[PDB]
């Protein structure tokens, strides 16, 4: 999500969270660092909510559970459409987290002499205004210089504007190609319609002719049998064509589904939760021993 | 020669105002100002007939099996005499039945129609051939076709057609006898006395009438005699009346229920048409009809149904057409007391349910409505096999939609009908009757009653494909809702309509309803506002329609629908919810890509907002206002590339520019304009609108001077050529492959020179608060002023080249008009105390005149006016010029 | 007055040009200020940048679909064209055959050769057709593999959600264990 | 003779309502000619005008939709001429004499214009040119407040009586001029 | 070329009454103008007594059969040798309804066994350009309004299978109850009958209920009178099974010339009757007759 990848940086800067330039995708992130920024920004938006928990990592897994559950509740304050909970907070698809994070980002002679008189009066008024403007310019300038001094060395409007320009060109290209394709579609339909008419006549003639001369000789009846077998071959193969094309469409659908689970990242996070569960059972066995011993 | 050095005048715009201004009169309180202050309610047979002929097909394989005598007749040695010769006249009418037959089993509807029409032509010929005896033969054939009831469900249609044919026949008969009465001097009046029928016409009518009385079979004799009753006008006006109760008694002979009923229906049509008292005799016929119903329970129906095995539910549909015609005939202006007494007899009768149905159908709504409470009981008295009570419901729903008892009674009846109706499981029949009742339900009852109906119908839909078959009903239903329903929010209070929408599947149908919905909204809603929940639902539907749209739909329909959508969009009005409204825009855009005009008008909303926003802030501009501004800037910008229409997008560069002037955004200005110029190559030679081709050069040029109106106002930047780009712009223009006809290009060049005349001032003409004037920035002085002068002089050279080429072109009218217009441009400012420009002006004047094509007449008008202007000070060198000017002429 | 008038215009002109010099100062400082404002504008507000990204996001969605459809209907057209090509060959062979049929009866040796040729033609056509049918079955198996893998991983996903529930039980268990620990021990 | 004159009102996008008092002013039928310099952006409004009086003479503008609406038009009645433009169609806003040239282009005696946003009246010698700025006060930061303004006139031989409207709230102000065939 | 001649009787019915004057026109009509040695015309009235051939015995029947007795014959000549325009010529004649004949001027009656006629016979002795023409007309005489004035004679009859007299089939006839009525068994020759007829029980449906007339005519011979009846009317008044307990009406506009007041004479008799025949759905058949005596006024 190229620009959203860049918003990783922009948002980190916006957060003041560490912005390691090597951190360039949600793939990079510890959920811990994500949550640290969560603490920062909630404590910004609702300090009463956000200040309640330290940005420091809880080493105690249970404390991680509990704090994250509190984050879930903080979201429960609000009508986010999605399900909440620490299970999510560990292992989302990066879109899902992205989506939520944006849901967060939401919330931050006579006449001659007389004319000399008018001339000089106007010049007087003009000089007055010019002096005033000198004051305006310089105090503004002083301000502007102090601002220039403060100015963040942040990215210019242009860079994004260019990315935009590129994107636009690509898209419009697409739609143009689309348009020609649409025409081509129409053309092929016209061609096929003509083909239908000529082919219909072609068979009517061919069938009639071969029938007539097949009357003259059973061998020409075999010629008619050849025609039938070949024509059925054609009709069958045409059907097969239709079938295969459809099949490959569904193949692409399956490919979409491949990508779908790939975005889900299901199995890897599953392996993670499994080994986590192993650790947590060991932990719980410690707790069970302690409950026995107390 | 070097190019003559142009110098402009300089203007005092207030002085130029004072000299030009109308110093108008302010007007006074209360002073005058321009705005200072049978009857046609008897529905015709044709309608009934058409509908019946549509419905009453049958499944039975039709047949025609009839003796005929079209070609042949007697010639044998029969024993006859004068009396028997008179009998032989009728034997002619017999001979078709003595004749051989045409036989056609298992006819379809149309084959039967066609054979009946064959007989129809035979009759038409017999009439036209004056074979009135043979015409009578064929009419007897019609009556025997009436005799064959065997295909009983089709048979009503048979009756219909035979009655239509024999009606025409009776008309023809009356006209013939009248023509016999008429001596061809002029036609006798309709009120003619029976004595006015002359002796021979009387005796001829008597002969045919005696034939009729001598008809052996009841069916021809009665039915034809009903038509001859018209001929009674020849013979006795009172005889008509005498015959009608006589016919009433005569009708008693037919034990066949269908024939007798339909005979009565025919006689009712006739009687109603002829005169009022005939309805009273029809009341007498109804008195007979009570006994006819008595027999209708009796042996004939039972025996025949047993013989064929026909189902009464199948049997019942055949009669209501006759019933309803009769009921129209009497009830047309029957009093409520009379109709009530009639109901008394009907209630005295048994198994009356179909009678009740036809009663409710015909009889008048106030009368029916008052009784409607009684009908609760009396319909409970009914039996579905006497007549289906839900169909009673449906007819009644028509009735109630028309008129209703008191509101309490409405409430009770609501309970009775709906609760009963909910019991009814067959969703098709359920929906059939319910959809009728829906309109009346909408008429009186409210959101909860509606919600109840909603629930029961939604439960009844489950074989939903049948519900989808029943889409038309649902459509009618919701239209009723709409017409009846006048608060959108309360629809949302119903909510169940939303699941109702959810039940649907067919996009287009849903869309049709959405159309209805929004126009109704347009009627009731006239006020722009917000309700987030209402909004969310609406926007869901907006989504629904937008995404419903494929690339392929009909362009103009797409257009109109978009228009419709765009209209409600103006309603979107949060008040002070600026950033919220902003976000709303954002989403709207972010989905609703699908039609440019929608986008256009969205951007309008953006612009309108931002414009007012600055207007309200009045210099009090917060940092928020700046961020708001720049966000708007981006948003609108990012639209622009996505948009289709190049010209529109170009003026959007204009809009974008002028708003950038409204605040900051000057580099963004430049961006719009780099794009603009890049769009200049993108200009096609011809442009299609409405399917039609138009030449772009006008439209762009047409723009471009309005754009000049801007172009000098803009301050820019020595980091660039301060409007190098504008030169560069003009360069691209000149590079662009205009026609030789694009002298208009040069006209624009002139306009640019008008701009440069503006550049020439020490102070520009008019200004916006925080954008003052470029003149100061470079400093006006001969070195930088000469930069633009130089450029002008360059274009001047170009001008001269082209114009004299136009002389080479024989574009002489074009060239002369152009040059003199340019002269008139010079006239705004050209120093001709600069003798070099002065000579230039001489060159133009005479060289244009020299070939005589110049409209010198206008030039003389022009130059006398220029001498009049020459009085003025700079114009005193124009005074010297125009006095010195000779003038070559057309004149 | 003429001396007075001359003095008035002289003074007027003097201050006029001095004001022009001031106007050059002011133009210069205006240029500087405008430059600064340009520089200020160049880095826009993140508030806006949010919409920038929103626009990008919608673009990502839109464009990805666009490309998808592009491929879909591109190949669709390829397909329709290919089938059209077979229509073309079919018509060509039919009419060529029927005309040759109008010639074909020349002799029994010609009869023999003709029917031999018809045998060979229909055989080769069958060969090609069957090649394409085998190719169909190949794609069918392709679909089988893909579908099965999908359903497999669909279960792996549902199982994973079950594992999510399982661990949530383990964590709830953990916290309850902690609760008893503090109740009993502390 | 009653003739109505109004500037660009840009209805759907800038100004979706006739002013309430201007609504109150509506008088169907009595208008012999309804004249607007365009750029209303909805013909449905024009259709409403035609329902006010079926005698409308029109030019287009910016995104008024029947761009088939003239390039230049003139009507002459009694002793006066009436030539009309939407300014984008014409030479720039305020070049007074080039905008005098326009009349010679056509051969007329007047022009009405409605594109420049103020309401304007200007002649210096014989032949006169007028602007009715915007009867809806349509968008432009230009004027701080376009108190919405329109003129309507009665035509009488060598004279024209003109009424000249302004809107401030329940304050509507009016001017009147006569043109003398001077 | 030939010629046509025609006889017009003024009263379009050719009907004349006792004591009237008789009036007629003779028409000559031709493609070519007409000349004749004369035109000659007879008027006649007759009763024709056809003793029924088998009833008397065929030879004796015809021997005795009093073949048209000239009621009246007066004879006149209308045009002497004369020459006339082609398309029309018309000359008038009258004859006296006075006993230049055998019997006192009966009404023309086209019966069967008794027939009564009034007739004319014409000859034009055409110029021998063409043959003499002979032509005949027949015309009706009506009786004068009778000395004995009319009064109506209502009669009723009731029918069930048991009511029936000498019916072979009484056991065959199914259950029913009926009552029949004639509003006046006194009726005028040219004028209408009214009657009521109830069905008020039936075990059986019906396909035909017939309502029928018989004319009965008798001729005399020196040894015997022979009496013979013919039937000519039907209205069949059943379609569908007749409702029990209802009355149905009887209608007749008495048959134009085949019927007369009931006649009884020394030489001949003519009596009239009404007949009933019912064809049930099981078609057990029942029949009743009543005889009629008829009047003219």
């Amino acid at each position: 999500m190229e620009e959203a990848d860049r918003i990783l940086i922009h948002s980190l800067r916006q957060a003041g969270t560490a912005v390691p330039p090597d951190v360039q995708t949600l793939r990079a992130f510890t959920t811990e660092l994500v949550v640290e920024a969560v603490v920062r920004c909630l404590r910004v938006i609702n300090p009463a909510v956000g200040s309640g928990l330290s940005p420091l990592l809880p080493l105690a897994m249970s404390a991680r559970f509990r704090l994250a559950m509190s984050l879930a509740q903080a979201c429960m304050d609000l009508g986010y459409p999605l399900e909440l909970g620490y299970q999510n907070f560990l292992y989302p698809s990066e879109p899902d987290l992205r989506d939520l994070l944006l849901f967060l980002a939401e919330r931050l002679r006579e006449l001659e002499s007389s004319r000399r008189l008018a001339e000089i009066q106007e010049l007087h008024q003009s000089v007055r205004a010019a002096a005033e403007e000198a004051r305006r310019k310089e105090e503004v300038y002083k301000q502007l210089m102090s601002e220039l001094e403060t100015l963040p060395r942040d990215v210019s409007r242009l860079a994004y504007t260019q990315r935009i320009l590129e994107i636009v060109g690509n898209i419009r290209k697409q739609k143009e190609e689309i348009t020609k394709i649409l025409s081509d579609t129409k053309e092929l339909q016209k061609e096929i319609n003509s083909l239908s008419g000529k082919l219909d006549r072609t068979f009517a003639v061919t069938d009639e002719l071969v029938f007539k001369d097949a009357k003259k000789d059973d061998a020409v009846r075999k010629a008619y049998k050849y025609l039938a077998a070949l024509h059925e071959n054609c009709s069958q193969l045409i059907q097969t064509i239709e079938d295969t094309g459809t099949i490959m469409r569904e193949v692409r659908d399956l490919e979409e589904q491949i990508e779908t689970e790939l975005g889900k990242k299901t199995l890897s996070n599953l392996e993670k939760i499994r080994e986590d569960y192993r650790a947590l059972r060991q932990e719980n066995a410690g707790l069970l021993g302690r409950v026995r011993e107390a | 020669m070097a190019v003559f050095p142009w110098h402009s005048r300089n203007r005092n715009y207030k002085a130029e105002f004072a000299s030009c201004r109308l110093e108008a009169v302010p007007l006074e309180f209360g002073d005058y100002h321009p705005l200072k202050p049978v009857g046609s309610d008897f529905e015709p047979w044709t309608n009934k007939r058409g509908e019946i002929l549509a419905r009453y097909t049958t499944t039975e394989k039709l047949s025609i099996n009839l003796f005929m005598g079209s070609e042949k007749g007697k010639a044998g040695t029969a024993t006859l005499a004068m009396s028997e010769k008179v009998r032989t006249r009728l034997e002619e009418l017999d001979d078709f039945e003595e004749g051989s037959q045409k036989e056609l089993l298992n006819l379809t509807q149309q084959d039967y129609v066609n054979r009946i029409e064959e007989l129809n032509q035979s009759l038409k010929d017999a009439w036209a051939s004056d074979q009135k005896v043979k015409a009578l033969k064929i009419v007897i054939q019609c009556s025997k076709l009436l005799s064959d009831t065997s295909v009983i469900q089709f048979y009503p249609s048979k009756f219909v057609l035979i009655t239509d044919i024999l009606d025409t026949f009776g008309k023809l008969v009356y006209e013939r006898i009248f023509s016999m009465c008429v001596d061809s001097r002029s036609v006798l009046p309709d009120h003619f006395s029976p004595e006015n029928a002359n002796d021979t016409a009387k005796e001829t009518c008597l002969n045919w009438f005696f034939k009729i009385a001598s008809i052996r079979e009841l069916i021809p004799r009665f039915y034809v005699e009903a038509s001859i009753l018209k001929c009674n006008k020849f013979l006795s006006k009172t005889g008509i009346s005498e015959c009608l109760p006589r016919l009433t008694c005569m009708i008693r002979g037919i034990g066949d229920p269908l024939v007798s009923v339909y005979a009565r229906a025919y006689l009712c049509r006739v009687g109603m048409e002829v005169a009022p008292h005939l309805k009273e005799t029809l009341n007498k016929n109804f008195f007979d009809f009570l006994l006819t119903f008595k027999q209708i329970h009796g042996d004939t129906v039972q025996n025949q149904l047993v013989v064929q095995g026909v189902e009464l539910p199948s049997y019942l549909p055949l009669y209501p057409p006759a019933m309803d015609w009769i009921f129209q005939c009497i009830s047309y202006h029957a009093p409520e007391a009379l109709l009530t007494e009639m109901m008394e007899r009907c209630k005295k009768l048994g198994n009356n349910a179909l009678l009740l149905n036809s009663v409710m159908s015909a009889f008048r709504a106030e009368f029916i409505a008052t009784r409607s409470m009684d009908f609760i009981g009396m319909i409970k008295e009914c039996d579905e096999s006497g007549f289906p009570k839900h169909l009673l419901f449906r007819s009644l729903g028509l009735n109630l939609a028309l008129a209703d008892p008191p509101e309490s009674d409405r409430l009770q009846i609501l309970n009775e009908a709906w609760k009963v109706i909910t019991k009814l499981k067959n969703p098709q029949d359920y929906i059939n009757c319910a959809e009728v009742w829906v309109e009346y339900t909408c008429k009186h009852f409210t959101k909860r009653e509606v919600n109840t109906v909603l629930a029961d119908v939604i439960k009844h839909m489950t074989p939903d494909r049948a519900f989808e078959d029943s889409y038309p009903q649902l459509q009618l239903i919701i239209k009723k809702v709409i017409a009846h329903f006048h608060d959108f929010s309360v629809l949302f209070s119903v909510e169940k309509f939303l699941p109702f929408l959810d039940m649907f599947q067919k996009e287009s149908v849903r869309v049709e309803v959405c159309k209805c919905i929004m126009d109704a909204f347009i009627k009731h809603q006239q006020e722009p506002t917000k309700d987030p929940v209402i909004l969310n639902a609406l926007l869901h539907v907006c989504k629904t329609m937008h995404d419903s749209v494929n690339a392929l739909t009909l362009e103009d329909e797409k257009r109109m629908l978009s228009y419709l959508i765009n209209g409600f969009i103006k309603m979107v009005s949060f008040g002070r919810d600026f950033e919220q409204q902003l976000s709303f825009y954002v989403e709207s855009r972010s989905m609703f890509c699908n039609l440019e005009p929608v986008l256009v008008q969205l951007i309008h909303s953006v612009n309108r907002l931002a414009m007012e926003t600055r207007k309200v802030m009045k210099g009090n501009h917060s940092r928020k206002t700046a961020a708001f501004v720049r966000a708007c800037v981006a948003y609108c910008f990012i639209t622009i590339p996505s948009l289709a229409g190049i010209f529109t997008r170009l003026n959007l560069y204009l809009h974008s520019g002028q708003v950038a002037l409204a605040n900051q955004c000057l580099s963004q200005a430049d961006a719009f304009f780099k794009a603009a110029i890049s769009l200049v190559p993108e200009v096609p030679k011809m442009i299609n609108i409405d399917g039609k081709m138009r030449p772009s050069e006008s439209f762009l040029l047409e723009f471009l001077c309005n754009f000049f109106s801007t172009l000098l106002i803009v301050p820019d930047h020595p980091e660039h050529g301060v409007l190098f780009l504008v030169r560069e712009l003009l360069n691209v223009i000149q590079d662009y492959t205009w026609e030789d006809n694009s002298d208009e290009k040069i006209r624009i060049y002139t306009c640019v020179l008008h701009l440069l005349s503006a550049m020439s001032q020490e102070t520009y003409l008019y200004h916006i608060d925080k954008v003052d004037s470029n003149d100061s920035l470079y400093g006006g002085d001969s070195k930088f002023l000469a930069e633009n002068n130089k450029l002008c002089e360059t274009v001047m050279a170009q001008i001269l080249e082209h114009l004299k080429t136009l002389a080479k072109d024989e574009a002489l009218k074009r060239q002369s008009s152009l040059g003199l217009s340019f002269f008139n441009s010079i006239l705004a400012h050209g120093d001709l105390r600069n003798n070099k420009l002065n000579q230039l002006s001489v060159n133009l004047w005479h060289l244009a005149q020299r070939h005589g094509c110049a409209d010198t007449r206008t030039m003389v008008k022009t130059l006398e006016y220029i001498k009049k202007q020459s009085k003025q000070p700079d114009m005193t060198h124009l005074t010297e010029l125009a006095l010195r000017l000779p003038l070559q002429t057309r004149t | 007055a003429m001396t007075h008038d001359e003095d008035l215009d002289r003074r007027y002109n003097m201050e006029k040009e001095k004001l022009y010099k001031i106007r050059l100062l002011q133009a210069r400082r205006n240029r500087e200020i405008a430059i600064l404002h340009r520089k200020i504008d160049e880095v826009p507000s993140r508030a806006e940048l949010i919409q920038y990204q929103k626009r990008f996001i919608e673009l990502y969605r839109q464009i990805s679909a666009v490309h998808k459809e592009t491929k879909q209907f591109f190949t669709l057209y390829n397909t329709l064209d290919d089938k059209k090509v077979y229509l073309e060959k079919e018509i060509s062979l039919l009419n060529s055959i029927h005309e040759n049929f109008s010639q074909a009866m020349a002799s029994p040796a010609a009869r023999d050769q003709f029917l031999r040729q018809m045998e060979q033609i229909v055989e080769g056509i069958k060969q090609s057709r069957m090649k394409m049918e085998k190719k169909k079955q190949e794609n069918k198996m392709r679909r089988d593999q893909l579908n099965d893998q999908y359903l497999e991983l669909l279960e792996k996903q549902r199982l994973y959600f079950k594992t999510v529930k399982e661990f949530k039980e383990e964590g709830r268990k953990n916290e309850m264990l902690l609760s008893k620990v503090k109740a009993k021990a502390s | 003779m009653l003739v109505l004159v109004l500037g660009d009102l840009h209805i759907p996008h800038r100004c979706n309502s006739l002013p309430a008092k201007f609504k109150k002013l509506l008088v169907p039928g009595k208008i012999q000619h309804i004249l607007c310099t365009g750029n209303l952006c909805t013909k449905e409004s024009y259709d409403y005008l035609k329902t006010l009086a079926g005698d409308v003479h029109i030019v287009r503008g910016d995104f008024d939709e029947n761009l088939n609406y003239p390039e230049q038009k003139v009507v002459t009645v009694g002793q006066f001429k009436i030539g009309l433009i939407h300014g984008h169609q014409v030479i720039p806003w305020g070049d007074m004499a080039s905008l005098a040239l326009l009349q010679r282009q056509f051969d007329v005696d007047i022009l009405i214009s409605g594109h420049t946003h103020k309401f304007e009246a200007f002649e210096h010698e014989n032949k006169f040119y007028i602007n009715p700025g915007s009867a809806t006060g349509a968008y432009n930061a230009l004027e701080t407040n376009i108190i919405p303004s329109f003129v309507l006139m009665d035509i009488q031989a060598s004279t024209v009586v003109t009424y000249v409207y302004q809107l401030i709230g329940d304050d509507v102000k009016v001017e009147r001029i006569e043109y003398k065939k001077p | 070329m030939g010629t046509a001649l025609d006889i017009k009787i003024k009263r379009a019915n050719k009907v004349y009454h006792a004591g009237e004057v008789l009036s007629g026109v003779v028409v000559i009509s031709s493609k070519d103008s007409v000349q004749h040695q004369g035109v000659s015309l007879t008027m006649e009235g007759t009763v024709n007594l056809q003793l029924s051939a088998k009833s008397v015995g065929v030879f004796e029947a015809f021997y005795n059969s009093v073949k048209p007795i000239q009621i009246i014959n007066s004879t006149i000549e209308m045009v002497k040798p004369g020459k006339f325009p082609s398309g029309k010529t018309e000359i008038p004649f009258e004859f006296p309804l006075h006993l230049k004949g055998n019997k006192v001027l009966y009404e023309t009656y086209h019966g069967v066994f008794v027939n009564i006629q009034y007739t004319l016979r014409c000859d034009m002795k055409r110029s021998l350009l063409a043959k003499d023409l002979t032509k005949t007309c027949e015309f009706i005489v009506h009786s004068a309004p009778q000395k004995g004035k009319f009064t109506p004679s209502p009669v009723d009859f009731t029918i069930t299978p048991e009511t029936l007299q000498n019916v072979k089939e009484r056991a065959l006839l199914p259950k029913f109850l009926l009552r029949g009525h004639l509003n006046s068994t006194n009726c005028v020759i040219t004028q209408p009958l009214t009657g009521e007829l109830v069905v008020e029980s039936s075990e059986a449906a019906i396909r035909s209920v017939e309502l029928q007339l018989v004319r009965v005519e008798t001729c005399g011979c020196a040894e015997g009178y022979a009496r013979d009846a013919t039937e000519i009317q039907n209205i069949q008044i059943a379609d569908g099974d007749v409702c029990r307990g209802l009355s149905v009406p009887i209608y007749m506009v008495f048959p134009r010339l085949f019927t007369c007041p009931t006649l009884e004479t020394t030489n001949f008799k003519v009596e009239f009757e009404v007949n009933i025949v019912v064809l049930l759905h099981p078609d057990h058949l029942i029949t009743e007759n009543f005889p009629l005596k008829l009047c003219r006024i």
